[PDB]
């Protein structure tokens, strides 16, 4: 077992969407080049302030498989480090990333080499073949444990956060809006409906937890969790948000306004098709 | 500090009871802050009082947990006489129930359900309840309506659980219905994309056939 | 096949570079396909620290009339370009990056350059026109991409304008998009002078895997709360501006069409006037579908929360 | 109403499929009375003009129905009610004639309620074709106001989610292509 | 009014589909193809 | 009344009490009404142009 | 809302009378009391009549309307005054902002509840994990 | 039913379709719609009949123009202007002829 | 009051029958629908003219 049990995170890790995008691009291109989803290996850079680690950027590393062992081209890694020194100096190396499921007996050796490079490296692994709604990204640290009298390096999962700025928020929101738009129009409402589907599923899961807890309380558990079930009942009474004549007046007001706007858009599309039809018809038989 | 005092009273009720327990119940109903009485009702000494000879205080506690102000008015003889704090707390609980059931409360309902003869007294009680962080909302005097944005809940131990389970089941069924509806619309959108795609290669196949013809 | 575009065929690229079909037509390249990765990286670089004028190189390939951008990267700029051009130690960095990529996998070569226009619009200035003309001399094709970080906040979205220059002396046969952009007083002068010396490519984003990944991440962490009212579109400055711009575009189309009826035998006018009608209709349609999606999310959530049971 | 509409459709079909081109007098009477019931004055007038004079001479009941229709066209409610109740209608005409009476009553009631903020009691009684005092009690149980001094009457003027989602999907699909 | 707007919609959508169908039929005409080729 | 017929007074004459009430109509109600009229006219003209393609594709005219 | 019983202690504390050099403007204490009372009214009362507002503030209706108009003019209290019906419409947040905040408060209270069950009852979290793994 | 549907495909009748049938259909449909108090559709049919390009005068065409004038007077209160999509000698010869209806409109 | 309203200083109007001054609160703050309606009618008529001329 390469995973430490009972070990809590000692440092805080902040991750940015750029790292995730770089990992995804590396995995996608390596899959395209060599068929199956070939595992990728890269490096993490950013700013570290004491126990607060912020991973702002990530890049790729050259690796070779010899004697069934992944050997990281640490000379390539240092050359690219000096290359990044020419563009960004405030960013310092923090760790390395890879793709896959649970840790394998090949990532331990790579993390051993990276810990040979720097003082304290961070290990991140992404799962591109996930099926759950959770983020398939986990951050692990290096811990030394005495197993059977021998010091064996293990991985301890870190309760990392995901930090972003206003700039990245706006940019990624724009990219999401673009993904709403299709090639010509591949899928536009599909992403929109799945987007609300995830939100409803998130709330639906919360309702199940409350419902199960009440059912258990009816049989066992605490007979009354006090302010919790009292409030849980109050939220089932607040569930029917009472609407008056004015709210339905305004709700129908908004629906009619944009519905008319939707009608105008259909007319604009229809006349363009008519204009294209007329232009083609004026060449089909008509002259002048 | 209402929760801490209620927990202390719970711990004391595990021991001393009887006449002392009635004094503790009176203190609870007189001390402001305790808006939830479900914690006290489940104590075994409350059941001991239920089999005990004294029942006026237990009926008062049961009405505070489940009943409202009109129930107390009807039971004005069978219940111990309340103080100003107890009456204000019971009126607050009644207003809480009204707000929980329906959010925009007309003044007529407030006057009818609370023996409020003067509307000024109604305004004073409403502002007192709001300022003690019990209910959050707004008042419309021109329409004589009390718009309550948020309110606390009531006690649930014996019979409201089935209604809560039914309400939770209805919410779960409604969420599943919307989830299925979204999936159907996504499938319909994919079919429309396929139909739009199907119309496409037919045009290119029509174009390429003529290109081969010429 | 969503991932088919990621396959690199070196011999096919060499064959296209030996064929040089762009020499047969100055309007040869019409489309610009940008990877979600390259878009994000260029927008992130452009935003940098608020509104910084920065630039970089784009890696990619060509496919028929389409220019494909796969990746992007920046160059060292000691003292904010204290020397000529935003290059300084550029050559070294570029070559190093290229070889490193060839090793780790990336086999895509230089396809263009990108730079940012903080709050003045996506266009090519006299300097950028000359730069893309020199980029049409060396490295035969090349495309100039322009970003607006401050308009990603102002307009709310903003497109990444892709442009190609015309050779010295060559006149656009009729190409007239009649597209309006708000350009500052100290920038509109140069804009109008060199505006006809280039043309804009149609920018499109293949629905790949990098794009939907970002969409999921955002709507699973930050945009997971689909409340926020439901319509920030309610603020009638973006739609109304697009509506007013659409009105002006078609009004000019009618004025040209009315004057073009007296001239019998002007083929150029016909194509351009119908092109304007088509472009204006699409802008209305895209605005319409955005508002429709806004109410659809509104209706489903609002109906649920209020009267579910 | 629904049964009357089905009967009207069946009678129209029978008229269209008439073997000799002339429908039976009961069918023509049903058609005319049902056209009067729906206040379709134009269709009733055209059907009456289409009927040959031989049927009219051989069936004075058809002439009576046409006179009732003419009264309906002039909208003289007292005369309409007097003419309807004056001629004996056969078993195939009496129930639909009473349905026409009820429809006229409802139409006059609605017209008075809408257009007349105030109306004389005699005028309202003439419009409804009923005596004044029981009309007053009927409108009082209808929640209206009546002034006894001036004899004036003051009438009181009175999409599912699945369909929406289908329309919303048709919004995107039309704009998607 | 919302239902009436949706009713005019379906007439417009059907009208646009008929317009697109004719435009496809126009493309089948050799005269357009001969000028295109 | 003549000024209202000509315009530029935007008024209504309540001849009951003889009081001149100014007209301030909501834009939305007028906008929706004329938008619906435009759509009906657009559909009607869509029919007419659709009809015109019939007589030309099928060569229909007076001989 | 402020009554007239907190006046005494504050007035005694201020400057054995009122701060600065006395007040005599119906006391600055009472000016501030009326101003904060109208603020609290704007917090709750969407609209209010002259007589009821005066009774709430223990002042004549003319004084209440004058002080409300003065506060609105200075921008310290939002709203408008209608003199025919005697009704001062303090705040009206249309229909969307009221609905959005109620939903946001509802969702926040859901999140507060879920955190409370997980923290106060870690066994429920174990039960929740078991329940979600079973299904 | 069959008049409320727009029928945008005229049949050649293998070249035997004389536009006299077109004019007759539009005139009679306008008359039918006038009989059913459908003044808008009757006016539309009359306008379409008037706009038929014809190089000769026919009585059916003149009657269609007169009925168009009458329906325009009934519905809009005035004679709707004939479109610049226009026609042929039809209008040129009708306007002198239908002078009494123009006087009635005046 | 009449002089002030004539000078456009007062966005209100006078009811002399009841000795009243009614001000237009204009709290709607819209006028976007007016621009939308003008845009709708002008271009739709523009489209109608183009179709008629092209045919
Ligand atoms: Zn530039």
């Amino acid at each position: 077992s390469v995973m430490a049990c009972g070990v809590t995170g000692s440092v805080s890790v902040a991750l940015h969407p750029l790292v995730i995008l770089n990992i995804s691009d590396h995995w996608i291109r390596m899959r395209s080049q060599e068929g199956r989803p070939v595992q990728v290996i890269g490096a993490l850079i950013g700013k570290q302030e004491g126990r607060n680690i912020e991973v702002m950027n990530s890049f790729e590393l050259l690796s070779h498989t010899v004697e069934e062992k992944i050997i990281i081209d640490k000379e390539y890694y240092y050359t690219k480090e000096e290359q990044f020194k020419q563009v960004f100096k405030e960013l310092e190396f923090l760790g390395w990333y890879t793709t896959g499921g649970p840790p394998d007996p090949s990532d331990i050796h790579v993390h051993k080499q990276v810990c040979e490079i720097i003082e304290s490296p961070l290990f991140l692994k992404l799962n591109p073949m996930t099926k759950h709604t959770d983020l398939p990204v986990s951050v692990f640290e290096s811990v030394i444990d005495i197993i059977n009298g021998e010091a064996t390096m293990l991985f301890a999962e870190l309760t990392y956060t995901l930090a972003t700025e206003e700039a990245e928020r706006i940019g990624v929101d724009h990219v999401a809006r673009m993904t709403a738009t299709g090639s010509g129009e591949n899928s536009t409402v599909a992403e929109h409906l799945i987007a609300q589907h995830s939100a409803i599923k998130m709330l639906h899961s919360r309702v199940k937890l409350i419902l199960e807890y009440v059912k258990a309380s009816e049989a066992g558990e605490v007979p009354f969790n006090h302010e919790i079930l009292r409030e849980a009942y109050a939220l089932c009474h607040c569930l029917p948000v009472l609407s008056t004549d004015k709210f339905k007046t305004d709700f129908y007001d908004q629906c009619n306004d944009v519905g008319l706007m939707a009608y105008l858009g259909t007319i604009t599309k229809t006349c363009n098709t008519m204009n294209q039809f007329v232009n083609k018809f004026n060449v089909l038989y008509d002259r002048q | 500090p209402s929760s801490n005092l209620l927990e202390q009273f719970i711990l004391l009720a595990k021991g001393t009871s009887g006449s002392a327990l009635t004094a503790l119940i009176s203190q609870v109903l007189e001390a402001p802050g305790v808006y939830v009485f479900g914690e006290l009702l489940e104590l075994a000494n409350v059941q001991e009082l239920a089999e005990g000879a004294n029942a006026a205080y237990l009926q008062l506690l049961n009405l505070f947990a489940y009943g409202t102000y009109p129930d107390y008015i009807a039971n004005k003889e069978s219940l111990p006489e309340l103080s100003t704090a107890q009456q204000n707390k019971l009126k607050h609980l009644t207003i809480v129930s009204l707000a929980s059931r329906m959010k925009c409360i007309p003044y007529s309902v407030l006057l009818k359900d609370l023996e409020m003869r003067n509307l000024r007294e109604l305004e004073d009680l409403i502002i007192e309840a709001v300022y003690t962080d019990i209910i959050q909302g707004k008042l419309d005097q021109r329409n004589q309506l009390l718009e309550v944005d948020f309110c606390i809940g009531r006690d649930i131990r014996k019979k409201d659980i089935n209604n809560i389970v039914k309400t939770l089941h209805e919410w779960c069924d409604g969420c599943e219905a919307v989830l299925l509806g979204i999936e159907q619309q996504v499938l319909r959108a994919n079919q429309y994309k396929e139909n739009h795609n199907r119309t496409q290669q037919q045009v290119e196949a029509e174009v390429t056939n003529i290109k081969k013809t010429l | 096949s969503i991932d088919e575009i990621y396959k690199y065929d070196k011999k096919q690229q060499q064959e296209i570079l030996a064929a040089k079909p762009w020499t047969k037509d100055h309007h040869y390249f019409k489309y610009c396909k940008i990877s979600a990765l390259a878009l994000l990286k260029m927008v992130m670089h452009a935003r940098s620290g608020g509104n910084l004028e920065v630039m970089g190189l784009m890696l990619g390939k060509v496919d028929g009339e389409t220019m494909i951008i796969m990746d992007s990267f920046a160059l060292p700029v000691e003292g904010t370009e204290t020397r000529v051009n935003a290059q300084a130690a550029a050559y070294e960095y570029m070559a190093a990056y290229i070889e490193n990529a060839k090793q780790v996998g990336r086999l895509e070569n230089a396809i263009g350059w990108y730079h940012s226009h903080p709050g003045y619009g996506c266009w090519l200035s006299g300097i950028d026109v000359s730069t893309q003309m020199l980029n049409q001399q060396f490295q035969e094709p090349f495309v100039a991409v322009v970003i607006d970080p401050t308009r990603t906040i102002s307009a709310g979205k903003v497109n990444l304008g892709a442009f190609r220059t015309y050779p010295k002396g060559y006149k656009p046969p009729d190409e007239g998009p009649s597209e309006y952009q708000t350009i500052p007083l100290n920038k509109i002068e140069d804009f109008g002078v060199h505006c006809k010396q280039y043309y804009a490519l149609e920018v499109s984003y293949f629905k790949s895997s990098l794009d939907r990944k970002l969409l999921e991440l955002l709507w699973n962490k930050y945009w997971v709360n689909t409340l926020s009212s439901s319509s920030l579109l309610t603020n009638a400055d973006y739609t109304t501006g697009q509506v007013f711009d659409l009105s002006e575009k078609l009004e000019q189309s009618e004025a040209q069409l009315g004057r073009g009826s007296f001239m019998l035998g002007l083929e150029t006018h016909d194509r351009k006037s119908e092109d304007k009608l088509a472009k204006a209709t699409r802008d209305s349609c895209k605005t319409t579908i955005e508002a429709i999606h806004g109410l659809m999310s509104q209706v489903i959530k609002d109906k649920l929360f209020n009267q579910i049971n | 109403a629904f049964s009357f509409k089905k009967l009207l459709d069946q009678c129209e079909n029978q008229e269209l499929e008439a073997p000799g081109g002339i429908a039976t007098p009961p069918v023509y009477g049903q058609l005319l009375a049902l056209y009067l019931l729906h206040n379709d004055m134009n269709n009733a007038r055209y059907l009456w003009k289409r009927i040959p004079p031989a049927i009219k001479s051989a069936n004075s009941e058809l002439g009576g129905i046409w006179s009732v229709g003419q009264r309906i066209w002039q909208r003289d409610f007292p005369g309409i009610y007097t003419t309807i109740n004056a001629h004996q209608w056969s078993e195939t005409v009496q129930p639909i004639m009473e349905a026409l009476r009820d429809a006229t009553r409802r139409r006059a009631f609605a017209l008075v309620s809408q257009a007349y903020t105030s109306i004389i009691a005699d005028d309202f009684a003439a419009f409804v074709g009923l005596p004044v005092e029981e009309a007053v009690k009927g409108i009082l149980e209808q929640g209206w106001q009546a002034d006894s001094t001036t004899r004036m009457v003051l009438p009181r003027k009175p999409i599912p989610n699945e369909q929406q989602l289908a329309r919303l999907t048709d919004y995107v699909a039309f704009l998607e292509n | 009014m919302l239902h009436n707007i949706d009713q005019e919609m379906l007439k417009c959508i059907e009208l646009d589909e008929r317009l697109k169908a004719m435009d496809q039929e126009i493309t089948v005409n050799p005269q357009f193809v001969q000028k295109s080729m | 009344t003549q000024l209202i017929l000509e315009g530029l007074i935007s008024a209504r004459v309540d001849s009951h009490s003889k009081i001149l009430y100014a007209r301030d109509v909501d834009q939305r109600s007028t906008t929706f009404e004329k938008s619906l009229l435009m759509g009906k006219e657009f559909q009607r003209r869509a029919k007419a142009m659709m009809l015109r393609a019939a007589v030309l594709r099928n060569q229909i005219h007076v001989k | 809302i402020i009554r007239g019983n907190q006046l005494q202690e504050f007035a005694a504390m201020l400057m054995p009378h009122q701060k600065a050099t006395t007040a005599d403007g119906s006391s600055i204490l009472d000016r501030a009391v009326i101003e904060h009372n109208l603020l609290s009214a704007s917090k709750l009362y969407n609209n209010i009549t002259f007589e009821e507002l005066g009774a709430l503030l223990e002042i004549p209706a003319a004084k209440a309307e004058k002080i409300a108009s003065q506060m609105i003019t200075e921008g310290r209290m939002n709203g408008f005054i209608d003199q025919i019906d005697g009704i001062v419409h303090f705040e009206t947040r249309e229909a969307l902002p009221t609905w959005d905040k109620q939903i946001q408060s509802l969702c926040f209270q859901v999140n507060n509840l879920l955190e409370k069950i997980s923290q106060t009852a870690p066994e429920w979290t174990a039960q929740a994990m078991e329940a979600q793994m079973a299904q | 039913p069959y008049l409320d549907v727009d029928m945008m495909d005229i049949c050649k009748e293998n070249g035997a379709y004389d536009a006299k049938h077109f004019l007759c259909y539009y005139y009679y449909g306008g008359m039918i719609y006038t009989g059913l108090k459908n003044f808008e559709r009757a006016l539309y049919f009359y306008e379409q009949a008037i706009t038929t390009p014809a190089m000769a005068v026919s009585h059916i065409m003149l009657e269609s123009y007169k009925k168009y004038i009458l329906v325009s007077l009934i519905l809009l209160g005035k004679v709707q202007q004939l479109p610049k999509y226009t026609s042929q000698i039809v209008g040129r010869f009708i306007k002198p002829l239908s002078n009494a209806y123009h006087e009635l409109a005046q | 009051l009449v002089q002030c309203i004539l000078d456009n200083t007062i966005h209100g109007r006078i009811d002399q029958v009841n000795q009243l001054l009614e001000l237009d609160h204009q709290k709607r703050g819209g006028a976007r629908y007016t621009a939308l309606d003008k845009w709708t009618n002008q271009l739709n008529s523009l489209n109608q003219a183009v179709v008629s001329k092209l045919a």
